[PDB]
């Protein structure tokens, strides 16, 4: 599961909705029997599967809580000198507007 | 630092703004007819106004062929698509040489558009179902600053059961696709119990319903395949229907021409612009006769954009065809829609400045004895080897820690690595078949 | 509409005729061919007529001479509405469809059929639509008011209407049509359009569907996406002599017709053996499309067979076909195609660089000047003149080698160039 | 720490054994003789541990039996763990689920990886007990337990989850284990008193990890929802190269934020003298791309007629991939180098030989093949273990060396007794009279 | 009763520590080769070397497969050992070098031994023990469950901590029934009903299962081996009845996927941590392929990189050819068909043609396992008629004189019989012979 | 399942010879029935030239089926 939440991220960029009812045969008006297509959906509904992670990983792009930092230059080489005022046993202010 | 491979000391062709080609430009030396006679591609291809036209490139090995078609891409920009290719790849186990050939060439052409899409998000408050069929579900979603309720499809519903959400945890949902993502529970929730290993996130801030516009750029081809395959889906059914067909199949050109209707009917709108591009083959001599012929009718077509060839050869036989010889691997039918452009081989000057330039750009110092060594190197073996053997004479630089590089390190470097001509000769003499 | 930026074949349209058949020098976007537009209008006529079925019709002709010009511009004066097929003889070739159907599958696409239907719509404006809840009077009692400029009426609702209206959301003030007999709703805008007239109209609606399009639908349970997704796979053949049968009552009780469509095929050259020895038989048969075809090649090799037969295609196939030459073209034609190329393009061309284009266009080719036709302009487009000059139809000459001149440069640097027996030099001295 | 291990060829060498001047050393690390073909791949090993420069090709050369093989399997041992390396045949890229250009890139893909780092805290503490609350048919259940370290004694109280978690797998308050917040897993290192002692120091820490993945894989993965299965079942096929070229930018993006940082590796290729032509015309644009790993081949063939081809090419390969590539020859070896050889053969099998054993085996080991005369020194202690002593005489060796053929023996027994032989042609006698 | 071209090789017939016998095994002739098979015998059962491959040829009806088959019987039944043919690496699923890959993973096997404590019995009663709590309460503390157990010629009471309610409780049984009680690992497994208890009612849906015999305490062990390769499948293969991926399993066909190299090094990750406990014990295999000259160059050359691998076991090869063009390359030449650099890795065995007085020991070995006996003039005819026209045809007739000694009643063949069993069936000479007579195209 | 197996196309398939034989039983009991009647056909092919020898040596044994 870990690998599959970091290293996911391209989406299907594009896509046409309402072509996966159609796919399968089951929508409002179509050959198949009206009942049919109910029981179908329910079961559909029922039944489980693993790969939900990475159904909605690639459906969805994630920010997660990582971009905080990456999307900042001044924390890239914050957190930076931060571990280095850290090992050397120092305190530090911080300033702002 | 930073990677290079046999490029990125080319950043253009380097042209005035009247068509004249400097000598020296952007790590381009000589080649000064190429490059202008490249650059009123460039233009054409900014013109939009041709379609369907075709212009090779030949010339010797190490002329700069490549480097050139390079240059071309990089004039264009990064908004113009630009699909390099190898006349190896046509070849396909799963769908025929054919498909692949005029599926490319619907890559080539980007189209961009520009949507709004809506965004609701908050913190669940209630959850009731109004149960056959799914019934739906009506959601309590909280935001900091107001509170809206929603109703929900039956299909979302199964999403949000299926995401395990529950009774004041934050999710996220997109309306047009009907996307559903939960950010965690809500923050004033923290101290209902002493450990656990859901993690608190803070209320949304703003309001529950937020919109705004995207000019997310999408290739022509990647909207077809939407048209043509179903596509990822929170839903079972679409995993389902998505795994019933999993290998790709060809598209008739039915599809294909009614999902550029409605392009056409995208662009009457104004919402999206149609731009060409530029597909680039290497080593077209490796091409079948039935990609050649399928050629011949492909680019006729006024959906064909621009296509850029790339071959050396001399007089030889075009694969697939027995009694047939033609020019650089080309038919003869096909090289009439084609426009050449003749390459030159460097002279000693040309390939001292070309080490020059490289070496510049690899970060490494070279003394002037050590660089006419390798100009004499380039001049009696070829001008790809006196650029290869760089890196290993800075390497023995490092281990006798000199700064720069001298006489004997590029000697030693031909005493250690061997070129063609020298391995021929071992070749020709040897016990049992070196 | 339907986006398109330039075509070869964009400035010709609909090739050209009179009423006696006779072309005239120069008619829409067709000059030269004088014989070949004759006897090209005799087969769009023969079409036109659709007495005849199943015939084959060759066109021969020296390359870039008056040839796939001639199959566009019969496509485009047969128009809309009746099916026109061109397909690469490469592209029949397939992996995962055999030859064969993939061949018989463009005879099938070839045909269409149309297909009337009669339906009663009411449309118009909804000002009021009141719905209520289950009562225990009646199931559900609903009134919706649909205003038009000449009639405005009042319908109470069928019980399953109300689920139609209440399952999409409906607002006041838009304009919808409403059909019975399909049971349907559509939406043609918002009150962006204005009523009509009366309520209740009767309407035929007349379907254009190929042959192949039938057959697709019937042998799956899905076939209308088999059609869009090429994943058809070999149909059946007893589905299809089912569907032939089943069009034939069709057209007894006249609820169908059949419009005989052409299907022209580029490259028949490279055809396989197996091919033309299938096209035999599909030609006798009953539903099948005038088929004209194309070859540039002469008195070569059968792909297929060690051989080689005449025009490189086999007799028993050549038996069947009609035989049509196209001439080459001569130096007053030249000039005209190129003035018409220059009218299609945008460009303006001096009399003294047609004069220079036309002779380069005689001692090289057509194709070749009338590509640098488009070059020129960027060159002309640097100097900031609306016209191009002979200086630049010159630099646009150097710049940009032909084929004759590339194949004597190569002669001379042929120790350069790559050779078949893979020899090349890349050492500049000794 | 071990994986499943048997005596190999490639076995004894371990690391290239090059000092830090580069020059090689007459024997070191398994290695023996060879000093240009060694150091000269010595160089492509700091070249490849600088990782500043990419895209090139390098081929090694020579007749059969010469250890370039051998030289390349040291270049991949002294590469060190943390650099993915990748050696496949040339016959493997053939396949039929698989385009041969596709598989190439394929081939490609796997050599270079990506580290990715993070944090994440651990609690790490023995139990003093346990207290659940549940109901029959009761729903909601309540938990609570007391963790202990020496520094520290604290209560924890339990959550819906981590109810689960703890009725999982069966925690005590002699148990001691550490749990993850975020990941939520229990980890039991063992059993305290019913053999370790209570954890030093406090009883919450936080830990870094990292993690590592190839650019194959992050390119399979988002490629369809099951994609992920193709991983372990290895079915994919014609990954979409609009994925790649988003994967690209993608992951240069990541490198310019610092967050993942790519580790260059060194793609070798055995056996590359039958390869399709089109394989070839694909590396010569293939090695130009921003990422390309390191390329090492190997041919023992002369001059010979590249397969898809009817021309015969010098070395095998067309001469527009043997100019970018750079080409190490490798040269036979001395008498006494071959005695070197099956002496650390035998170090490595742990075999005892005699002197004279040594010397007869050198000589009909120079006569014949190196290898064959590798392949009798494991046979020798077998059959000297049933002379129940620990020894290689000089008479086993004979009676292995009439027992086992040499390739040049069979030649000519072949040729005398031909009719007994199947001929090319299909004749064949069966019989003796 | 069935016996085909084989059955009477029993092992190699050697014996201790020394040459080998003249005739043991149904073998013989041929000393030297099957006393050098012999050493390789010892070599495979040492389990160091990997990757060693060696070459038995020779003429045809030389011996050659009789050899693999007898050092396959000398192997022992454990070893794993899988027959195979050149001809079988062509296949339309997956690609050649593929299942050459996995054929070279299915020689080597993995033992696993377990030895578990087990309580089965029936059940005489079940009673809680109440005790204070640690902290005070109101209501009930059960500080352990007492569980006795009836068998055969013993019984036994016990004392457990009462946590095992729960596992009664899903196994529901209560009193009466045969239960199954692991030691260490604790809960339950409900086996069956006592058997004692059919009586009570006329119609039960539930068999009942007899008290276990002898002690209700026992300890045993079980040895399970598996290969390496079915280990691999069920990795690769996904498994449940339910499941969305399993449902894509079904409706849809099966077909043997390229297995990647990332899932066989993560299984050696984990038989190489359960080697290192004592609990796993790797036995490395053999491989066989009978007419190696079927072989393509692309397999031949995968050979090379594939007997350097480290785990690779020892592959036997049997080629009866002589010199040939090997398969894929028209212009080269070599021994037996193997390439020359194939050839530089492994070890050659020659192989005799069998002497006339071995032939006729050969045919009266062969008559005791057919278990029709023969005379001695008879015997004489099928010697000479074996070296001539081959050996077998002599070996081939032996049947036929026998159906053809039914039909005249006797039970002993005789010289009319195989001269009779001779006219009926002729060898290839006599056929190819005919061939040139006749122009009917026969 | 049912209804993925009729979404999926219809794929050629090699028929056993058993499932044609157990046809071929119960035809062969409606027949002597007089439920149904089993009529021959005409089976035409043209240019029998393009034939590979293999469908020529199988219509050897197929013409010998009754
Ligand atoms: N005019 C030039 N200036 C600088 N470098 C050049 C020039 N022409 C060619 N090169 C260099 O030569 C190298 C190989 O040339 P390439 O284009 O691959 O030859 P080919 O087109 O025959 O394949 C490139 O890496 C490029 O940097
Ligand atoms: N009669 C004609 N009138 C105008 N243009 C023509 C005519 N014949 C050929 N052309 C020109 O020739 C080009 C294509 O030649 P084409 O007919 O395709 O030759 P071929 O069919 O032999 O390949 C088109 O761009 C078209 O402008
Ligand atoms: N320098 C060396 N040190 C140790 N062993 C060597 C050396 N060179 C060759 N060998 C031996 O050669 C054997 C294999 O030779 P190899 O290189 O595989 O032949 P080829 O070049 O035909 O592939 C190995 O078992 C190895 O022990
Ligand atoms: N030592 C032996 N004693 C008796 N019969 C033998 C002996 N060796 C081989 N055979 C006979 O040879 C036959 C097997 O021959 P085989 O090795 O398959 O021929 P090839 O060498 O062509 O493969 C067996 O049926 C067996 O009866
Ligand atoms: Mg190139
Ligand atoms: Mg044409
Ligand atoms: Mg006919
Ligand atoms: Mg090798
Ligand atoms: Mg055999």
């Amino acid at each position: 599961r870990k690998i599959i939440d970091t290293f996911a991220v391209l989406t299907p960029s594009a896509v046409s909705l309402d072509m996966r009812k159609l796919a399968l045969g089951l929508n409002d008006d179509s050959s198949v029997g009206e009942n049919t297509r109910l029981k179908v959906m329910q079961n559909c509904f029922e039944v489980s599967n693993p790969l939900h992670q990475l159904q909605t990983k690639l459906t969805i792009a994630f920010p997660d809580k990582s971009l905080l930092q990456y999307d900042c230059g001044k924390l890239q080489k914050l957190a930076i000198l931060l571990q280095q005022l850290k090992d050397n046993g120092h305190r530090a202010l911080i300033f702002t507007q | 630092v930073t990677r290079t491979a046999a490029h990125t000391h080319i950043k253009g062709l380097g042209l005035d703004e009247s068509g004249v080609a400097k000598r020296v430009e952007g790590g381009f030396v000589g080649q000064i007819e190429a490059r202008e006679a490249c650059g009123v591609i460039v233009d054409l291809i900014k013109a939009k106004k041709m379609s369907g036209r075709a212009i090779l490139l030949a010339g010797g090995p190490s002329t700069g062929k490549t480097a050139l078609a390079l240059a071309i891409s990089q004039e264009l920009g990064p908004k113009v698509p630009f699909c390099p290719l190898v006349g190896s790849e046509l070849y396909s186990v799963e769908v025929k040489k054919t498909e692949t050939l005029m599926e490319n060439f619907r890559r080539a052409i980007g189209l961009r558009i520009k949507e709004t899409k809506e965004v609701y998000e908050g913190e669940v408050t209630e959850l009731t179902p109004e149960d056959k069929t799914i019934s739906h579900v009506i959601v309590g979603l909280k935001s900091a600053k107001g509170t809206k309720t929603l109703r929900l499809d039956p299909t979302i519903y199964e999403s949000i059961q299926r995401e395990k959400v529950s009774i004041g945890d934050v999710i996220y949902i997109e309306a047009n696709t009907g996307a559903v993502k939960r950010v965690g529970r809500s923050d004033a929730y923290a101290t209902e119990f002493d450990l656990e290993t859901e993690e608190y996130v803070p209320l949304p801030k703003g309001e529950v319903h937020k919109k705004k516009e995207i000019v997310q750029d999408v290739t022509l081809h990647d909207l077809d395949v939407a048209n043509a395959r179903p596509q990822g889906g929170q839903d079972v059914i679409s995993m389902m229907g998505q795994l019933l067909k999993p290998k790709k199949t060809e598209i008739t050109e039915k599809l294909r021409q009614e999902v550029n209707k409605v392009v056409a009917k995208y662009i009457d709108q104004g919402v999206a612009e149609l731009i060409p591009g530029v597909l680039f083959i290497d080593e077209v001599n490796m091409l079948d006769i039935e990609i050649f012929t399928y050629l011949n009718k492909a680019l006729e077509s006024n959906i064909a954009p621009v296509v850029v060839l790339a071959s050396n050869r001399g007089m030889t036989t075009v694969r697939g065809t027995e009694d047939v010889i033609s020019p650089h691997g080309v038919p003869p039918d096909l090289i009439d829609r084609l426009l050449i452009v003749r390459t030159l081989p460097y002279d000693k000057d040309e390939i001292r400045t070309i080490i020059e330039r490289r070496a510049t750009v690899e970060r490494l110092q070279v003394e002037s004895s050590a660089l006419d060594l390798l100009a004499t190197m380039g001049t009696e073996t070829s001008l790809r080897y006196a650029l290869q053997l760089l890196a290993p004479c800075g390497i023995l630089a490092q281990t006798s820690n000199r700064k720069e590089i001298v006489v004997n390190d590029v000697n030693e470097a031909k005493l250690l690595f061997l070129d063609a001509k020298r391995s021929t000769k071992i070749l020709e003499t040897s016990a049992n078949y070196l | 509409k339907s986006l398109s930026l330039i075509a070869a074949h964009s400035h010709i349209t609909g090739l050209g005729l009179d009423e006696n058949l006779q072309p005239r020098p120069t008619s829409e976007g067709m000059v030269g061919q004088l014989q070949a537009r004759r006897a090209a209008g005799v087969i769009l006529k023969m079409v036109q007529n659709g007495t005849i079925a199943g015939r084959a019709v060759l066109v021969a002709g020296p390359p870039s001479t008056g040839k796939t010009a001639l199959a566009m511009g019969v496509s485009q004066s047969l128009g809309k509405d009746v099916p026109f097929t061109a397909i690469a003889g490469s592209e029949i070739f397939s992996l995962e469809l055999s030859k064969t159907e993939a061949l018989t599958q463009a005879f099938r696409k070839s045909i269409g059929i149309k297909i009337k239907e009669e339906t009663e719509l009411i449309e118009g404006e909804v000002v009021e639509i009141q719905i209520d809840r289950s009562i225990t009077g009646g199931h559900k009692q609903g009134k919706l008011t649909i205003k038009t400029t000449d009639m405005e009426t009042i319908y109470e609702l069928g019980n399953k209407m109300i689920d139609g209206l209440t399952k999409e959301k409906v607002l006041a003030g838009d304009v919808i049509s409403i059909d019975k007999a399909s049971g349907k709703i559509t939406k043609l805008g918002r009150s962006v359009q204005c009523p009509e007239g009366e309520l209740q109209k009767r309407k035929t609606v007349v379907h254009t569907v190929s042959l192949h399009e039938i057959d697709v639908i019937n042998s799956r349970t899905q076939g209308f996406l088999a059609l869009f997704t090429g994943d058809t796979g070999e149909i059946r053949s007893e589905v299809r002599d089912q569907i032939n049968t089943k069009v034939a009552e069709w057209k007894e009780e006249g609820k169908a017709e059949i419009v005989p469509g052409v299907l022209f095929i580029d490259e028949v050259h490279m055809l396989d053996i197996e091919c033309f020895s299938f096209i035999n038989r599909a030609l006798e048969d009953e539903f099948a499309p005038i088929v004209m075809m194309a070859t540039n090649r002469g008195v070569s090799k059968t792909r297929g067979t060690n051989y080689k037969s005449p025009h490189g295609l086999p007799l028993d196939l050549l038996d069947r076909s009609i035989i049509i030459t196209t001439k080459s073209y001569n130096e007053q034609e030249i000039k005209t195609i190129l003035s018409i190329r220059a009218q299609e393009e945008e460009v303006e061309l001096s009399s003294d660089a047609l004069d220079l284009l036309t002779k380069t266009g005689v001692e090289t080719s057509l194709r070749y000047s009338s590509n640098l036709i488009s070059v020129a302009q960027q060159i002309a487009m640097k100097r900031k003149n609306n016209t191009v000059e002979v200086e630049d139809v010159k630099r646009a000459y150097l710049l940009f080698l032909d084929s004759a001149r590339s194949v004597k440069y190569v002669q001379e640097n042929e120790s350069q160039y790559i050779d078949d027996q893979g020899n090349v030099q890349i050492s500049i001295a000794k």
